[PDB]
C-alpha cells in the first residue's frame, strides 16, 4: 500500500468566474480534505472526518497563514511574469507533501510550475532547487541564499509532514478504510458480439476483472475502461471482449476479498 | 529599522493609549509583544498584511490596527494597571515561509498605568566629589552620581564631561533600587565614573551627571500645586 | 511549552553554554535571541536540523528527539553579559518564547585590592571598589546598598568592580562591617 | 502558454435502465489552463441542472472536474456533454453511449 498528503496552490492572473485568483486544496490518498480560495478567504474541511477531529483553532490559524500565503503566491506570479515579460493570463502552481509507503520508506517532494510546465523542483537531500529555464535559475540562487529556509523545508517534508499524515489517516479511518462491494453485471453489445463486464459502487478503488474463455483461458483480446468516479464516493469500471459464435465466457471479479464469477450471454 | 513611539508613557487608569510602530524593512508581518518579569515574550496582536489584523495570546483589553504596510498601532481603549509593561514591536519577511522567520524587534516602550498621577515624582541628582584616599591610593578618582526619588523608573542616566558624553569608565546600575518596597516605590539609581587623578587635578575638566526623566506629557492635568513633566536634571562638577 | 534556566555565571574570556528545552506539539525551528538590559532582542542563530552550527564566535546545537538545544558562546567579554531567549515554532507556526537566561560575566581582576573609600559630596556615600567571588548583599535597616558594577576604562586595561552604599543620615559609616564582610 | 486538451468521458453513476431514474456524469480531466466551460445536453437542448464539482488538482499539473445532472434514460432521448476550453478553437461535444 501507500498513503500520501499533498497541498496544491494555484495563482491565476485573471480571477474569472469559477476560477478564483488563489486556490489551495489539500488531499489525502487523492481525497479532498481542505480548501481555500480568495472568494471565501477561509480554510474549510472538504471531508466530514476532518471537521470533527480538527478543533476550531486549526481552522483559524491556518486561514491567517493562507491569507498571508495568498499574497506571497500572487506576488511570485507577478515577479515571474516580469522576468518573462508576460502579460495576460498565466498560471503559477505549487505541489508540496509527503507520502508514507509500506516498508516505512517515506519520501518528500516540493515543486513549482508555471503555465503547466515545471518551473523549479526542490531536493531535500541536496538542500537545493532544480531549475528548468534561466528565469528559474535566478529563483534558485535567491531561494538558496537563506539556509534557514532550506533546512526548514527538509524538516517539514521529512518529519512534520508525516506526523500530519499519520494523524490524518487515523481520522476518518472509517471512511479511508471503508469497504463497499461492487454490483457486477454482464451485458451484450452486438456488432454493427461484444460482451461487457461492469461493476458499480465500490469504494476501495482497486478491483480486478479478468474475462475467462471456455473454462480456463484468459482472454487477451480485451479492452479496459479505468476506474471512473461515480459521485457518491464510489467508483465503476468495465471490460469488453469481442466474441464470436463459439460452441463459453466468464467474467472474474475480485474486490476486497469478495471473488465473484459471472456468466456471459 | 524598526522604531516605536512613544518611547515612554505614563497613563491613568481608564485612559486612551495608542502605541504605534513604524518599519523601514519592507516586511508584511508586524507583531506586538509585552515583556514581563515572570513570563517570556507574549504576543498581543499581529498582522500579515495591510488591513488584516489578527489576535494573539493576550488580546484582553488590547486593540490593534494596521492602517498602512509600515504602521501597526496598538490601541488601549480603556487603560488599566495590569497593562503596565515594556512593549516590543517586531517585523518579519513573509516570503521566507512561515518557519524561518527572523523577527526584527524595535526598541522598548515603557508604559505605566497609575491610579493617580500625583505620585509621579521627578528625580533629584546629586554628584559626589572623589576621596583623597582614592587619589593617593589608586590615582583614579571614581566619582559617583545619585539620582533619588523619581517615579516611575522611566529615566536614563548619562555623563557629560566637557560637553562630550563619556562612556569609558561609566557603569550605571542596570536596575534602579526601589526606595522601599511598597507598590509605587520612588526608585533611586546609582552610577560610577572612574577617571584618572590627572583628569581630576586639572580644574578645567568639567564633569556632569545628566538624568533624563520621562514623565507626564504637556497634554496632562496637574492643577494641584509642580508639573512633573519630561525634563532633564543634572548636577555639575569641576576638577580640583 | 518552552523551559529555560534563569541565570548563568562564567569568567571573562571563557565560554558559557546556555540551554533550552522545548515541549512543543510540533517543531519547525529553534531561534536564539540576545536581549541586553534596556536594549531590544537581536537575532542570534536559527537551527532546525540536528547538529552544531559553527558560526565562529558562537555555536548552536540541536537535538530533536531529546527536544534540547544549547547556545555555545565563546570568547566572552563584558558586553556579552545579557539575557538569552530561545523561541520554538509550533506545528501551527506559533513562536513559543522562553523566559530567558541572564548570563552574567565575571570581570577577571589582576589586582584585587579590597578598599572602601568615603566620597565627599559637593551626604557621604561609600564606595567598595576592587573586590569576583566577593559577593555583595543589600543589607541592614531601612536606610541603601547597590550591587557590583564593572567599568572598563578604555584608556588603560582598567576594569574595577565597584559598589555604592549610602543612607539617609542615621550616622552610618563606610567602615560599618557589612553583611558581605569581605575584609 | 502550454495547453492540454481535456478528456471528456460521459457515463452514468448507476447501471442504466430505460425508464428508471439515474444520473449521467461528465468526467473532464487532463486539462490546462484551469479555465473551462462545461455544458450538458439533452436532444440538443442545454440541461439547466448541471452540478459541477469543485475543481481538483492533479500530480501532472492538470485539473479534473466531475459534472453531473440527474436524468431519466429512455430508448430515444440522447445526451451529450459540451466542453469549451482554451486548448480548442471550438467546443467539443461527446455523446453518451449505453449498449
Ligand atoms: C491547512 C491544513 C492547510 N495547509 C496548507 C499547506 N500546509 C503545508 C505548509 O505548512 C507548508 O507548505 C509550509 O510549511 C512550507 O512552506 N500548504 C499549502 O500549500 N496549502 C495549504 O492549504
Amino acid at each position: 500500500r501507500t498513503h500520501s498528503l499533498r497541498y496544491f496552490r494555484l495563482a491565476v492572473s485573471d480571477p474569472g468566474p469559477v476560477v478564483p485568483e488563489f486556490i489551495s486544496v489539500g488531499y489525502v490518498d487523492s481525497h479532498p480534505i481542505t480548501t481555500y480560495d480568495s472568494v471565501t478567504r477561509q480554510k474549510e474541511p472538504k471531508a466530514p472526518w476532518m471537521a470533527e477531529n480538527l478543533a476550531p483553532d486549526h481552522w483559524e490559524r491556518y486561514t491567517q497563514l493562507l491569507r498571508g500565503w495568498q499574497q506571497t503566491f500572487k506576488a511570485e506570479l507577478r515577479h515571474l511574469q516580469r522576468h518573462y515579460n508576460h502579460s495576460g493570463l498565466h498560471t503559477y502552481q505549487r505541489m508540496i507533501g509527503c507520502e508514507l509507503l509500506e516498508d516505512g520508506s517515506t519520501t518528500g517532494f516540493l515543486q513549482y510550475a508555471y503555465d503547466g510546465q515545471d518551473f523549479i523542483i526542490f531536493n531535500k537531500d541536496t538542500l537545493s532547487w532544480l531549475a528548468m529555464d534561466y528565469v528559474a535559475h535566478i529563483t534558485k540562487q535567491a531561494w538558496e541564499a537563506n539556509l534557514h529556509e532550506l533546512q526548514y523545508q527538509k524538516n517539514w517534508l521529512e518529519e512534520e509532514c508525516i506526523a500530519w499524515l499519520k494523524r490524518f489517516l487515523e481520522y476518518g479511518r472509517d471512511t479511508l478504510e471503508r469497504t463497499e462491494h461492487p454490483v457486477v453485471r454482464t451485458t451484450r453489445k452486438e456488432t454493427f458480439t461484444t460482451f461487457f463486464c461492469r461493476a458499480h459502487g465500490f469504494y476501495p478503488p482497486e478491483i480486478s476483472m479478468t474475462w475467462m474463455k471456455n473454462g480456463e483461458e484468459i482472454a487477451q483480446e480485451v479492452d479496459y475502461g479505468g476506474v471512473l468516479p461515480s459521485g457518491d464516493g464510489t467508483y465503476q469500471t468495465w471490460l469488453s471482449v469481442n466474441l464470436d459464435p463459439q460452441s463459453v465466457y466468464s467474467c472474474h471479479v475480485e474486490h476486497s476479498g469478495r471473488q465473484m464469477v459471472l456468466e456471459a450471454p | 529599522a524598526v522604531t516605536q513611539s512613544p518611547r515612554n508613557k505614563v497613563a491613568v487608569t481608564g485612559g486612551k493609549v495608542t502605541l504605534s510602530c513604524n518599519q523601514t524593512n519592507n516586511h508584511n508581518n508586524m507583531y506586538w509583544y509585552r515583556q514581563d518579569t515572570g513570563h517570556g515574550l507574549r504576543l498581543i496582536h499581529y498582522s500579515y498584511g495591510a488591513g488584516s489584523t489578527e489576535k494573539g495570546d493576550i488580546p484582553d483589553g488590547y486593540k490593534a490596527s494596521r492602517p498602512s504596510q509600515e504602521n501597526f498601532s496598538l490601541i488601549l481603549e480603556l487603560a488599566t494597571p495590569s497593562q503596565t509593561s515594556v512593549y516590543f514591536c517586531a517585523s518579519g519577511d513573509a516570503k521566507l515561509g512561515v518557519g524561518a522567520e527572523t523577527l526584527y524587534f524595535g526598541s522598548g516602550t515603557r508604559l505605566t498605568v497609575l491610579e493617580d498621577l500625583n505620585k509621579v515624582f521627578p528625580p533629584e541628582v546629586a554628584v559626589f566629589e572623589p576621596s583623597e584616599a582614592e587619589i593617593s591610593h589608586t590615582q583614579k578618582a571614581t566619582l559617583v552620581c545619585l539620582a533619588t526619588g523619581f517615579f516611575p523608573d522611566h529615566v536614563e542616566l548619562s555623563w557629560w564631561v566637557n560637553g562630550k558624553e563619556v562612556h569609558s569608565g561609566v557603569c550605571t546600575d542596570p536596575q534602579p533600587l526601589k526606595e522601599q518596597p511598597a507598590l509605587n516605590d520612588s526608585y533611586a539609581l546609582s552610577s560610577r565614573l572612574r577617571v584618572s587623578a590627572t583628569f581630576w587635578q586639572n580644574p578645567r575638566n568639567h564633569f556632569r551627571c545628566q538624568v533624563q526623566f520621562y514623565g507626564l506629557s504637556e497634554n496632562d492635568e496637574w492643577t494641584q500645586d509642580a508639573k512633573p513633566v519630561t525634563q532633564i536634571v543634572s548636577a555639575e562638577a569641576w576638577g580640583r | 511549552g518552552v523551559e529555560q534556566p534563569a541565570k548563568l555565571m562564567s569568567v571573562e574570556g571563557t565560554f558559557a553554554r546556555v540551554n533550552c528545552t522545548y515541549s512543543t506539539s510540533g517543531f519547525n525551528g529553534l531561534s536564539w535571541y540576545q536581549q541586553r538590559e534596556g536594549q531590544a532582542p537581536v537575532f542570534l542563530s536559527y537551527v532546525v536540523l540536528d547538529g552544531l552550527k559553527d558560526s565562529g564566535h558562537f555555536s548552536t546545537f540541536l537535538s530533536r528527539s531529546n527536544g534540547y538545544s544549547y547556545l555555545l558562546l565563546t570568547e566572552l567579554q563584558i558586553k556579552d553579559s545579557a539575557s538569552y531567549l530561545c523561541a520554538v515554532r509550533d506545528s501551527n507556526y506559533q513562536l513559543i518564547w522562553g523566559s530567558g537566561t541572564k548570563l552574567i560575566i565575571k570581570p577577571n581582576i589582576q589586582n584585587p585590592d579590597p578598599a572602601v573609600y568615603q566620597l565627599r559630596d559637593s551626604k557621604s556615600v561609600c564606595l567598595f571598589t576592587d573586590f569576583s567571588q566577593t559577593n555583595v548583599s543589600q543589607s541592614k535597616d531601612s536606610d541603601y546598598i547597590t550591587d557590583k558594577c564593572v567599568l572598563d576604562m578604555r584608556s588603560m586595561d582598567f576594569k574595577s568592580n565597584s559598589a555604592v552604599a549610602w543612607s539617609n543620615k542615621s550616622d552610618f559609616a563606610c567602615a560599618n562591617a557589612f553583611n558581605n564582610s569581605i575584609i | 502558454a502550454i495547453q492540454k486538451t481535456p478528456q471528456i468521458q460521459v457515463y452514468s453513476r448507476h447501471p442504466p435502465e430505460n425508464g428508471k431514474p439515474n444520473i449521467l456524469n461528465c468526467y473532464v480531466t487532463q486539462f490546462h489552463p484551469p479555465h473551462i466551460e462545461i455544458q450538458m445536453l439533452k436532444n440538443g437542448k442545454k440541461i439547466p441542472k448541471v452540478e459541477m464539482s469543485d475543481m481538483s488538482f492533479s500530480k501532472d499539473w492538470s485539473f479534473y472536474i466531475l459534472a453531473h445532472t440527474e436524468f431519466t434514460p429512455t430508448e430515444t432521448d440522447t445526451y451529450a456533454c459540451r466542453v469549451k476550453h482554451a486548448s480548442m478553437a471550438e467546443p467539443k461535444t461527446v455523446y453518451w453511449d449505453r449498449d
